[PDB]
């Protein structure tokens, strides 16, 4: 499907852009095209064919969406769908209203929708997320690194891909992949379940997973704290003990004051100086 | 053993390759040093 | 049962062995290996419930 | 450690306990700093060694970790006040450039 | 010095992020095995994380806490406590832009949730692999004009691309 | 060298020792901070061998 | 269907790719390639411009705008501006030189036809070089990349089938990217080799020796430069390693981390032993040889190195390392034995 537009005497444009019918096309003007498409040259006849194909864009992935976020003023749909909030009764206005509370605490708090997409992949702290060595020559990290890792490689990857003008396809399709590795990491299983490439196909301890630990129902979670001057031992009756009284075992009464108890002792000849009776302890 | 279509019958008679642990004397096993005991679980026998 | 699995895991090792394995030079324990149910039985003691 | 004890596993539990009586000093410093809060204990064990009264509590590594996490998440966490302005809880390791 | 009173949470601007990362990381590399090193660029590169010696720059020419916080002009690491290695955050600039699956697979799916779109259907269809809607533009048609931005798939794509053609062997 | 009083066997405790909390059932030794000593450290050493 | 959780599938409708590549027809595509880029080659120069900016240029307009790249890097190129600017020269460049234009332009689109073609035969091969360690997925995309080099680097002046040839540059990309992603960390290549070719060996030992050789046994076994603990080190070397969120023996709710203890930084004790250290210290310190007492301390105490008397002797910006031996002497000296009277530092050790 293309208009064949055989030329002879002056020239034209370069086999590959939309036309319609374009300010020039060839022959010193004497062509031109009100159709749309994109050129194709043939160099033979001085022939051109035209397939008919108009400047339209219709993106993938976030980019597409990322594009409507921003294209979106909400002082108007707000309104807008104000205006169904209870013209249809109870069919319509049930989902309008829905959609529009988004809007209000978007709207509102100030914020902006296009930052629920991303180009800019935060990372935790490296002590977070450290790398120790560990027995005899070996060590030991975070699934993170590894999901990071991944991620990372593709990205790179896909920009030497883009930086080759490559078939978009492979292109989207690595995209695609990457998106994966994405949401791969901020919270993994979430839609298909990516686990150390070896071994265990136990999944990777994904951020979101990391965080709540939501792998527990937040019901059972590992709540709770160590504490520094803290001690445990079994229980006796003191029937000398006076109500506001209890009994303790020196030795671990000791442990439990040691640095006041230093003080103290330096406080007294008998300690000179604190690492003295520290080690005087010991 | 290991035959060939041509009557092939060459039989390697030996294959040590792995060990099993054994049971004492009283009833229990030596793990890596460590006095080891396996626990006799039930289960819904198997029919109709 | 136990001395099972990583023994089926054995023939499963050995099936792969009838591929690439020439006219008769696979007839012993050229196609064999232990680690696998070494493993099985191994890994089921010492890390049994 | 090995020759060295570990501490005792204070819960939500024990929380919520400390909690109803109104020991708001004590669940903090329970939590922060003979537990989470790094910088605090060193001055805490110092201070007390010297014979000196205690600091105050800072930021939970717990908490600031959370922080973090979110951050990894793509996810802006910020404390902020009266006037509503936000607060630095790392006191600089956090303000770049 | 004081106290604080509210905390707050909201999303983060790329420019936030950016206004966090102390760096980018571009190299996956993690550490050098030879010798253990935070590889350059890589995960660990303690150049935008920080020294893992409080106060000590990677190379040494620095190390005393004499030199309060002044980069090096070599190694190009800071000069501080290594502890802020726990701290500072960097970050990867996304060749594209991905999302974030929290404001997805979440429902109401809140952006979809806010574009009219199958919380999956719509939605997921397109961003994730598949198909393509109709970004601005689309004054050619099939009957129908266009789509202000209603859904469309490849073959669909293309057969307007390359409109119309056939091999005949 | 109080401390040593029975862990004197080439790096051993001598068997039969009333050993309490605290004490070295045996003699180990390796090298910190990546076998650097501090610069801090480094002048007290000094001032005393 | 839904979660239909398989890439694989998808990026397998490349049955819908027309592999139709008969003979007489990749040829044709070939020459129409190398052509191409001998133009570019004209063009930059008849142009003096850059080539490879040629062909990017090529590219994009060829790719059409559907595809441009919003953020070329964040605007590298004007994809919007520069580019055009570029398009009306060439168009205005003469039909001797601007035929090469179309030629180029032809050489592009037919490069991406070839690729396409044959980008099953890539999956047909990645499909070989699964397991060793990555994403079938990565693999193929891998492949991918080598292929197109393939593309580039090809002469189809020396009749013979593309695919059998490409087929190696594929490889070459995989096993490339192997020895790169493959570890969680970053190691040489001639190291992986060997490393197999350990491993492979430990089979070949332990079936014949019945047993499982050792580091000796092995060592020998492997060759030239063999060496037991060497084998050993590299065992080490070559593993995994480990993850911090392993859950424990409890299978409830312990993880490795929640044993891992932290050395990096002072106990409340040594902080406060240092801090207090750091105190007494300059307390003798101050009450000295001003410039000479600082000295020792303003070289290493203050950066680094002590004692670098040759150093020293200019770094006193003045007298000579003979004195410098002098100085410390007394300095030290009459301090700790001074020091034996106000005894501060003397509980330390
Ligand atoms: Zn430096």
């Amino acid at each position: 499907k293309a208009r064949v537009y055989p030329f002879e005497d002056d020239v034209e444009v370069s086999t590959g852009d939309r036309v319609a019918p374009g300010d020039v096309l060839a022959d010193g003007g004497k062509v031109k095209s009100d159709v749309y498409g994109r050129v194709e040259v043939d160099l033979v006849r001085n022939v051109v064919r035209v397939v008919e194909s108009y400047d339209i864009d219709a993106r993938m992935g976030a980019e597409a969406i990322q594009q409507l976020l921003k294209e979106l003023d909400l002082e108007a749909l707000e309104k807008e769908l104000l205006e169904e909030m209870k013209h249809p009764s109870r069919a319509r206005r049930a989902k309008a209203r829905k959609r529009l509370e988004v809007v209000r605490a978007f709207l509102d708090s100030g914020n902006r929708p296009e930052w629920m997409i991303l180009e800019a992949v935060p990372v935790l702290p490296p002590d977070l997320r450290p790398m120790v060595q560990v027995d005899g020559g070996r060590f030991a990290t975070s699934d993170l690194n590894d999901l990071y890792r991944r991620l990372i490689n593709r990205n790179n990857r896909l920009k030497k891909l883009l930086a080759q003008g490559a078939p978009e396809i492979i292109i989207r399709n690595e995209k695609r992949m990457l998106q994966e590795a994405v949401d791969a990491l901020l919270d993994n299983g979430r839609r298909g379940a990516p686990v150390t490439n070896p071994g265990s196909d136990r999944p990777l301890r994904s951020l979101t997973d990391i965080l709540s630990g939501k792998q527990g129902r937040f019901r059972q979670n590992l709540l709770g704290k160590r504490v520094d001057y803290s001690g445990r031992s079994v229980i006796v009756v003191g029937p000398q003990l006076k109500l506001h009284q209890c009994g303790l075992p020196k030795r671990m009464a000791l442990e439990l004051f040691k640095p006041f108890l230093l003080k103290k002792m330096e406080e007294k000849g008998i300690a000179p100086n604190v690492k003295a009776a520290r080690r005087m302890l010991e | 053993q290991l035959i060939h279509k041509d009557t092939g019958l060459i039989k390697e008679d030996e294959v040590f390759l792995g060990h099993i642990p054994l049971m004492t004397e009283d009833g229990s096993f030596i793990i890596n040093g460590a006095d080891r005991v396996i626990v006799s679980q039930i289960h819904r026998s198997p029919g109709v | 049962d136990q001395f099972r699995v990583g023994l089926a895991r054995l023939a499963r090792g050995v099936r792969e062995r009838m591929l690439m394995g020439s006219e008769d030079s696979l007839t012993p324990a050229k196609l064999v290996n232990s680690r696998p149910l070494e493993a099985a039985i191994r890994e089921f003691f010492s890390r049994s419930q | 450690g090995k020759a060295q004890f570990g501490g005792q596993r204070f819960g939500e539990m024990e929380v919520w306990a400390l909690e109803a009586y109104g020991a708001a000093h004590t669940l903090q410093e329970m939590l922060t700093l003979k537990s989470d809060d790094i910088e605090g204990r060193n001055a805490a064990y110092e201070a007390i060694i010297k014979g000196e009264d205690v600091p105050e509590p800072s930021v939970p590594e717990s908490f600031r970790v959370l922080v973090k996490e979110l951050q990894a998440l793509a996810l802006d966490v910020q404390t902020l006040d009266e006037k509503d302005n936000p607060v630095d809880i790392f006191e600089g390791l956090a303000s770049k450039r | 010095k004081k106290e604080v009173r509210k905390v707050r949470i909201a999303l983060a601007s790329p420019e936030k992020i950016r206004s966090w990362s102390y760096g980018e990381v571009e190299k996956p590399e993690t550490i050098n095995y030879r010798t253990l090193k935070p590889e350059r660029d890589g995960l660990f590169d303690e150049r935008i994380f920080g020294p893992i010696k409080d106060y000590e720059c990677a190379c040494g020419k620095y190390k005393r806490q004499r030199f309060e916080g002044k980069v090096c002009e070599r190694c190009g690491v800071e000069v501080t406590k290594s502890i802020v290695r726990r701290y500072r955050m960097g970050h990867i600039e996304l060749a594209t832009p991905a999302a974030h699956i929290w404001f997805v697979k979440d429902v109401p799916s809140k952006i979809g949730t806010l574009l009219d779109l199958s919380a999956t259907e719509l939605e997921q269809v397109l961003y994730f692999s598949k198909y393509i809607v109709l970004d601005p533009k689309g004054a050619i048609l099939n009957g129908v004009p266009v789509e202000k931005r209603q859904l469309l798939t490849d073959e669909e794509y293309r057969e307007l691309r390359y409109g119309k053609q056939e091999t005949y062997p | 060298e109080a401390a040593l009083r029975d862990l004197d066997e080439e790096g051993v405790v001598r068997i039969g020792a009333e050993v309490k909390p605290g004490d070295i059932l045996v003699g180990r030794t390796s090298f910190k901070g990546e076998s650097e000593p501090t610069p801090e450290e480094r002048l007290l050493r000094s001032i005393f061998g | 269907k839904i979660s239909t959780s398989d890439p694989v599938r998808q990026y397998l409708h490349e049955i819908g790719q027309v592999p139709l590549l008969t003979l007489e027809e990749e040829v044709e595509l070939a020459r129409k390639v190398e052509e191409g880029m001998e133009a570019i080659k004209k063009l930059s120069e008849i142009t003096g411009l850059d080539p490879d900016l040629i062909r990017e240029v090529v590219r994009a307009k060829i790719l059409g705008s559907a595809r441009v790249r919003h953020i070329p890097g964040l605007k590298e190129t004007l994809d919007p501006k520069t580019v055009e600017e570029i398009d009306q020269k060439l168009k205005s460049l003469p039909k001797e030189h601007k035929r090469y234009l179309h030629i180029a332009r032809e050489g592009e689109a037919a490069r991406q036809h070839l690729i396409e073609a044959n980008l099953r035969l890539v999956v047909s091969i990645a499909k070989k070089y699964t397991g060793r360690g990555l994403s079938f997925l990565d693999l193929i995309q891998e492949g991918n990349q080598g292929l197109i080099r393939a593309v580039e680097k090809f002469e189809y002046k020396r009749r013979f089938k593309f695919s059998t040839y490409a087929t190696w540059w594929i490889r070459q990309a995989i096993n490339r990217a192997i020895a790169d992603q493959a570890r969680t960390i970053r190691i040489p290549v001639h190291m992986v080799e060997t490393i197999n070719k350990l491993s492979r060996t430990a089979r070949q030992l332990q079936q014949e020796l019945g047993r499982e050789p050792t580091y000796e046994e092995i060592a020998e076994a492997m060759g030239p430069g063999w060496d037991a603990k060497r084998v050993e080190e590299t065992l080490k070397i070559a593993q995994e390693p480990v993850s911090l969120e392993t859950p424990i023996g409890d299978e409830k709710d312990s993880f490795y981390g929640d044993f891992i203890p932290d050395e990096h930084l002072p106990s409340p004790v040594d902080a406060a032993t240092q801090s207090l250290l750091s105190e007494e210290l300059e307390k003798a310190l101050s009450k000295l040889s001003e410039r000479e007492a600082m000295v020792l301390k303003l070289r290493k105490g203050l950066i680094d190195g002590r004692e670098h008397t040759l150093e020293e002797v200019g770094a006193f910006f003045g007298v000579t390392r003979e004195r410098i031996r002098q100085i410390e002497n007394k300095a030290l000296r009459k301090l700790k034995y001074h020091e034996s009277r106000t005894r501060k530092l003397r509980d330390f050790l």
